[PDB]
RNA sequence: ACUGCAGGGGAGACUGGAAUUCCUGGUGUAGCGGUGGAAUGCGCAGAUAUCAGGAGGAACACCGGUGGCGAAGGCGGGUCUCUGGGCAGUAACUGACGCUGAGGAGCGAAAGCGUGGGGAGCGAACAGGAUUAGAUACCCUGGUAGUCCACGCCGUAAACGGUGGGUACUAGGUGUGGGUUUCCUUCCUUGGGAUCCGUGCCGUAGCUAACGCAUUAAGUACCCCGCCUGGGGAGUACGGCC
């Protein structure tokens, strides 16, 4: 069990609504192998530095995961493969 | 590699009273544990030059206090290799 | 027949010639005259004389397709790229802005080898 | 003489991108150690950190 | 993966064999076997209509399933990895969780236990068949279709696999094997990943009679038959053959590719 | 052994932006490129330029230094996984287990070589142009191997600090990198003093043919290994091993 933290850009074209419940589906593979999951906090639209496949917005989630490599390896395969992320940024907080 | 909590089950099992980190025993069975465990890391990655270096300095660090333990009492020397292996 | 009152100036002054074309800000092309459409061969297009006289060739075929303010992006190691700006300002044109877009590679691709002149 | 040296336990974060506004050029670029006054460590703790902010679109590459 | 003789003959001196590592269950599936008999390039009229061919070791035909159709959220498990005669791949026999088996061409690593998806909710792992649309961009694919439900056709020989470049309106740019970019439908199907057995090109045939095993035949060249039977024929010493370089019937080297084939719609670039 | 701390040490997988080139369209018209000066070349069949999209490869601007790390060779875009060494403090533990090391074994820039990939740019051989008495060169336009990747081989370099490894001692002055700790300690100054390990600069005794070295010795000493014995012939012949 190792500590993480995900930033995850999302596509600005989904709603504020269903962004909460469209990881919840990638969050429970994590809370199938024992970790667990602390904070969810999405920061909303926000303008980019610069154009990330032709999208000028972007929408900021932080996931804050603490689990197994393993996981963590496979939760970033499978949000990669998702059409409405754009990046995915996987570091650690420990030492 | 080697954490505080997976060295005392060495230590237990291989030192001679309760505290002995130092003895021939202790240090034996501790590189014994790292070569065996540096060489999964030698199977994957057969090209990790620097790391294989340091397999050499703890096989010859290792063969003196194997040496050293065979001139001050070779009934020490019997038990251990028995427990660990040799050859 | 292009008619386009605010234009964007661009200017490639190098060690051999010099260009400044002229377009629009969506970027098409209304006038261009160079160093050598101005007539010069050889050495001589890379003075700072060359380069006062394309900047004119340039400026007074655009006044006719309606410029009448520029935008002015230099780029190139160039002597003649300060001649060519105060150039444009004596044919009627409006400078605005003055920017510099050097292409500035990140160490990239490999140089070719240094000259044993 | 450094920031991060005399006012402890602020942790330079790639997020805080109000932190890494100075520290970084008007055209973009990391400034130099003799400009800020920082240390070894620490500037190498602002360069990671603004290094990883231009992959996640939070600071530009280059600027004008 | 590539085994080499030692030179105990002259006719193993420099030859190799595949190590066959990967093959379980070295008989086939008995449902799924179909008789075949080679026609030694005879047509129907019963005259060689391709040269070449003939001899050969008997043979037998493994239904292979191209479609993958109509088994859409019905999970497999690959049961063995076999041999097979008819094609460089290796194959695999997938059980279906209904009881149903198939063989499918084996992808690069598809080892025995594996769990093969198939349908556009299907994950993107070696050995599931999604089509183009679920698919995403630059993804290795191979089996790929021409035509949606006319079964896979493209990128099916050891180690060929196929880049996925792009999806626009309703079609996709794919880069072949050969270095063509062609232009098909987003609703053609494609197994994910690269074709296995992607080192039996390195392959040194040892002997003559290996070849004459594998259905081959001997080639004899033109500039050593008769005016009568080769246009280079002929010559008192040796030659070059008289002429610029034509096939046996007489056709100038050159394009063969129909010029105007309804086909050129869908072609980007030809290959290099 | 325990607790701390610094780092481009290595390996694998995924991945980010600027730039070069090419491709496909938009605008636009006669030049562009190049040099000491030109010419070969590219272009007028729409080039260079300017904008937008797409393909691919290689190297990582700023941080970057007088600096870090590694046994040397060498090492820097980011992230995750696995992994080697070093330093300081505590003095818990073993109780001379140390140093060096003929033969030997491993690692070992670049070029090269084998099989298969990849090939943007650069570029031996090559070709044309100019220069010249000539120009098999310098300079210019092109341009193949190779440079890149995977798995093997080669085992040589001004592989250099032209200085083998360990230890003990012998004035200091002054920068910088990693620790721990005492005094005005909350006068905050991240200044001063003490000590341990790196890394430079200047300097006394001493040494040196001189230049210079000088607590990181080329000083004063002891233990072990390599090597030299006038310059060519020559690191060549023959023999042997790879
Ligand atoms: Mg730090
Ligand atoms: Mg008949
Ligand atoms: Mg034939
Ligand atoms: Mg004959
Ligand atoms: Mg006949
Ligand atoms: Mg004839
Ligand atoms: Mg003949
Ligand atoms: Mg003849
Ligand atoms: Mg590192
Ligand atoms: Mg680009
Ligand atoms: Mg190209
Ligand atoms: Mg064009
Ligand atoms: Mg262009
Ligand atoms: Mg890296
Ligand atoms: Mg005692
Ligand atoms: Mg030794
Ligand atoms: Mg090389
Ligand atoms: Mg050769
Ligand atoms: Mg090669
Ligand atoms: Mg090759
Ligand atoms: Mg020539
Ligand atoms: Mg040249
Ligand atoms: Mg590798
Ligand atoms: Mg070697
Ligand atoms: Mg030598
Ligand atoms: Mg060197
Ligand atoms: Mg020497
Ligand atoms: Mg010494
Ligand atoms: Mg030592
Ligand atoms: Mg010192
Ligand atoms: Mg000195
Ligand atoms: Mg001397
Ligand atoms: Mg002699
Ligand atoms: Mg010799
Ligand atoms: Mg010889
Ligand atoms: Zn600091």
């Amino acid at each position: 069990m190792r500590p993480y933290e995900i930033m995850v850009i999302l596509d600005p074209t989904l709603d504020e609504r269903t962004v909460a419940p469209s990881l919840e589906t990638f969050l429970n593979v994590v809370r199938k192998d024992g970790g667990k999951v602390e904070k969810v906090d999405i920061w909303g639209k926000r303008r980019l530095a610069y154009e990330i496949a032709k999208h000028a917005e972007g929408i900021y989630v932080v996931i804050d995961v603490k689990a197994a490599p393993a996981t963590v390896s496979e939760l970033d395969r499978q949000l990669s493969l998702n059409e409405s992320v754009l990046r995915t940024k996987v570091m650690r907080t420990d030492k | 590699a080697l954490t505080a909590e997976q060295k005392k089950e060495i230590l237990r099992s291989y030192g001679l009273h309760e505290t002995d980190t130092g003895s021939p025993e202790a240090q034996i069975a501790l590189l014994t544990k790292r070569i065996a465990d540096l060489t999964e890391h030698l199977k994957v990655h057969k090209h990790d030059h620097h790391s294989r270096r340091g397999l050499l300095l703890l096989v010859g660090r290792r063969r003196r206090l194997i040496k050293y333990i065979s001139q001050i009492d070779v009934e020490r020397y019997r038990s251990l290799i028995e427990r660990l292996g040799l050859r | 027949k292009k008619n386009v009152p605010h234009g964007a100036a661009h200017i490639k002054s190098t060690f051999n010639n010099t260009i400044v074309t002229i377009t629009d800000p969506q970027g098409n092309v209304i006038a261009w005259a160079s160093s050598g459409h101005v007539g010069f061969k050889g050495s001589r297009k890379s003075t700072p004389f060359a380069a006062q006289l394309a900047a004119e060739n340039a400026a007074r075929k655009a006044q006719d397709h309606g410029v009448r303010k520029v935008d002015v992006f230099v780029k190139g190691p160039g002597s003649g790229r300060e001649t060519a700006i105060r150039s444009l300002q004596a044919a009627g044109l409006e400078v605005g802005a003055i920017s510099d877009v050097t292409p500035q590679p990140h160490n990239g691709v490999r140089p070719p080898k240094r000259r044993r002149v | 003489k450094c920031v991060f040296c005399a006012k402890k336990d602020q942790a330079i974060d790639y997020k805080d991108t109000a932190l890494l506004r100075t520290y970084i050029s008007e055209r973009g670029k990391i400034r130099a150690r003799r400009v800020t006054g920082n240390c070894v460590q620490h500037q190498r703790d602002i360069a990671l950190a603004v290094k990883n902010a231009r992959e996640v679109a939070l600071l530009p590459f280059t600027s004008s | 993966a590539i085994r080499k003789y030692k030179p105990t003959t002259p006719g193993r001196r420099g030859a190799s064999v595949s190590d066959f590592a990967e093959i379980t269950r070295s008989t086939p599936e008995k449902s799924l076997v179909r008789p075949l008999h080679g026609r030694g390039g005879r047509n129907a009229h019963g005259r060689i209509t391709t040269r070449h061919k003939g001899g050969g070791h008997k043979r037998a035909y493994r239904m292979i399933d191209f479609r993958r159709n109509d088994k859409d959220g019905v999970n497999a498990k690959v049961a063995h990895i076999e041999y097979d005669p008819n094609r460089t791949a290796r194959i695999a026999l997938l059980h279906y969780l209904d009881g149903e088996k198939r063989y499918i061409i084996a992808p690069n690593g598809l080892s025995q236990g594996d769990v093969v998806e198939s349908g556009a909710n299907a994950d993107i792992k070696p050995g599931n068949n999604l089509p183009l649309r679920n698919i995403p961009a630059g993804t290795l694919i191979h089996a790929v279709e021409l035509r949606p439900g006319g079964g896979a056709k493209l990128a099916r020989s050891a180690g060929s696999s196929i880049q996925l470049l792009g999806k626009e309106a309703s079609y996709a740019s794919l880069r072949m094997p050969s270095g063509e970019i062609r232009r098909v439908d987003v609703r053609c199907r494609a197994t994910v990943g690269e074709v296995g057995n992607a080192e039996q090109a390195n392959i040194n045939w040892g002997k003559a009679g290996r070849m004459r095993w594998k259905g081959k035949r001997p080639s004899v060249r033109g500039v050593v038959m008769n005016p009568v039977d080769h246009p280079h024929g002929g010559g008192e010493g040796k030659t070059s053959g008289g002429r610029h370089p034509v096939s046996p019937w007489g056709k100038p080297e050159g394009r063969t590719r129909n010029a105007n084939k309804s086909s050129n719609k869908f072609i980007v670039r030809r290959r290099r």
